[PDB]
């Protein structure tokens, strides 16, 4: 998912 | 067991992180309500086409979850959760946050919300053919408007409508429990220190945020399934993942 690359 | 002192700081804390990722000002945000849509610019808006009002708005709430997920990031315990976790509560509650965040935008004199550099009435969304979801939509911000929130009581709220131990899917349940009842002791001592308790009967019933949202993706099934290729091929990566079914 997306969110998890956005919080690193 | 958080003591008093540790409670306080977490008011702090969620307080700040808030303030770090307000996304707008909301000083600008009131200095801006006399700046408003005239009416050749709404009638503009109302012959624009489906798809580039959808896409807009995709690109506009995609921009406003992107503030949020940065408001998680640094809101106390939740990076401590497990990536998992993050994911469940990030899913089920970033658009939750930003309906609960934009009644900041919203100017409750005349019936406006900041949407594209200025004020607007809901007839400005009429082209996304969803008329009865911006009704809804421009009545919550306008509940929530009345309880006239401060920008510390948002934070607290809104970190409690993120940190749900009840979100469906969680590995560790009792972790974000003790998160929950934590944000919780520092909501209620920040609303007990200002004579604020009040309000804690006033908030949004325990489902109106979920259906706003599953309205919300809803009304997105009936334009995507008439234009998929826009969806595909403009709309923002991010935005497909959380409400694309
Ligand atoms: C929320 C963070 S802040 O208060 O700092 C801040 C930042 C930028 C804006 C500009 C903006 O991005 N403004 C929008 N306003 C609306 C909207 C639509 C209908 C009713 C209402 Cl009240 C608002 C949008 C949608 O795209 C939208 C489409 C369908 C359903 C739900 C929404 Cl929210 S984007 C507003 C507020």
């Amino acid at each position: 998912t997306l969110l998890q690359l956005l919080l690193g | 067991y958080a003591s008093l002192t540790e409670i306080e700081h977490l008011v702090q804390s969620v307080c700040k992180s808030y303030r770090e990722t307000c996304q707008l000002r909301l000083e600008d945000l009131l200095r801006q309500r006399s700046n408003i849509f005239s009416r050749e610019e709404v009638t503009g808006y109302q012959r624009k086409s489906m798809w580039e009002m959808w896409e807009r708005c995709a690109h506009h709430l995609t921009e406003a979850i992107q503030y949020v997920v940065e408001f998680a990031k640094r809101l106390s315990g939740f990076m401590e959760l497990c990536q998992n976790d993050q994911i469940v509560l990030l899913k089920a509650g970033a658009m939750e946050v930003v309906l609960v965040r934009m009644c900041r935008a919203y100017n409750a004199d005349n019936r406006t919300v900041f949407f594209e550099g200025k004020y607007g009435g809901m007839e400005l969304f009429r082209a996304l053919g969803c008329s009865e979801l911006i009704s809804s939509i421009f009545d919550f911000s306008h509940s929530l408007s009345a309880l006239h929130f401060s920008e510390d009581e948002i934070a607290l709220y809104t970190a409690l409508v993120l940190i749900n131990a009840h979100r469906p899917g969680l590995q560790e349940k009792r972790k974000v429990e003790q998160l929950q009842y934590n944000l919780e002791l520092a909501f209620h001592h920040h609303l007990s220190k200002t004579h604020r308790q009040s309000i804690l009967a006033k908030l949004p019933p325990k489902g109106k945020l979920r259906s706003l949202c599953s309205q919300h993706v809803e009304r997105l099934q009936i334009f995507q399934h008439l234009h998929p290729i826009v969806v595909q091929a403009a709309f923002p990566p991010l935005y497909k993942e959380l409400f694309s079914t």
